[PDB]
């Protein structure tokens, strides 16, 4: 029993620091607000900024649409050689029924 | 009956290769899946972004939230830095520590569920231990029970 | 961009006196969101603190409802193998006959 | 599983408020000039349009 309450605690420890790993994955994008945060201390005129960051995400959204469709051509790829694999497999058992 | 033996060894290899295909598939899905949500929320921000030059009457009050959050990420970034005690940490290399910490979690919870598991079963009575192991000694001898 | 251009002119000379009125909506959207219609910018952090107070106990009720969760959905998952054992070695039968 | 479900929510909604208690202690600066006031609705007819 003792030992249980140990790793009880110790499972407690896991999920707490789990916990706060995740969160900080959801504040990813805040980290990005980096930018946000210098661009609202310039109170004053900020649209020039406001642009430059717009025309940054404009080439992170194509970097992303083309690692996108990269990676969804690789998968159609995994797709069909598994779909083969299936094809191959179906044939080879019935002949081995047949057999 | 050789040729049989033969078409049995082909379909294990098939059945293995059928395996790593069909796993390989679900990792490459879900690569899918993230860039996808990841490109989505990239033109969301755009568009965004978009709407706030186009409204620049929108007064920094969008601004006002994003460095508000960017404060936050920072202080939860310290926390985890603390809580982990890490800090070597960065959110690019964080998800690194966040899966090692998941395998960490999942190694905890199946010994404590084994743990689960022998506590629920030490339910049994005195008596049965004893019964035991009278009945190992009186089998093999004098025996420690600890080995019994 | 058409929109934009047209309020370039507009939006540029705010004089930073149109911005507290954000501060504005965000006390009416915290007062109706937090039910705390005495809700003053003064008595505000009472109320932050109090939330957090609340919030932290919520996660660490929801971590707690976590480990039991994780503890119980492996056991069924060992329970799961051993019936997928049970049916590759034999073939199909109740978990009762396992 | 439930249960964890009806805590990940209700825990989700104290974290909200939370934030949004910060954003008024955030913004009290803001409301402090609250007197000020300025121009508007200029353009605003083509603009809404």
């Amino acid at each position: 029993q003792q030992d249980y309450e140990t790793a009880k605690h110790s499972q407690h420890q896991a999920k707490q620091q789990a916990f706060a790993l995740v969160e900080i994955v959801q504040r990813r994008v805040h980290f990005s607000y980096s930018d946000s945060a210098g661009m609202l201390s310039e109170n004053a005129d900020l649209n020039d900024k406001l642009r430059q960051r717009l025309e940054h995400a404009e080439s992170d959204r194509s970097r992303a649409r083309e690692q996108l469709r990269q990676q969804q051509a690789q998968y159609s790829q995994f797709n069909q050689v598994l779909a083969s694999l299936k094809s191959s497999y179906e044939t080879k058992q019935d002949m081995l029924k047949e057999l | 009956q050789e040729k049989i033996d033969r078409y049995q060894v082909d379909l294990e290899e098939l059945s293995y290769r059928l395996e790593e295909q069909t796993d390989v598939v679900e990792e490459a899905g879900e690569l899918q899946a993230e860039y996808e949500a990841r490109t989505e929320a990239t033109e969301q921000e755009v568009d965004e972004l978009k709407s706030q030059l186009a409204d620049y009457q929108q007064a920094l009050d969008v601004q006002q939230t994003r460095a508000i959050q960017y404060q936050q990420a920072l202080q939860a970034l310290e926390r985890a830095r603390e809580l982990c005690r890490l800090p070597d940490l960065s959110v690019d290399n964080a998800e690194e520590w966040l899966e090692t910490f998941q395998a960490k979690e999942q190694q905890a919870t199946e010994a404590l569920l084994a743990l689960e598991q022998k506590l629920s079963v030490a339910d049994a009575a005195h008596n049965q231990f004893e019964q035991a192991y009278q009945l190992v000694k009186n089998i093999v001898g004098e025996t420690s029970r600890s080995e019994a």
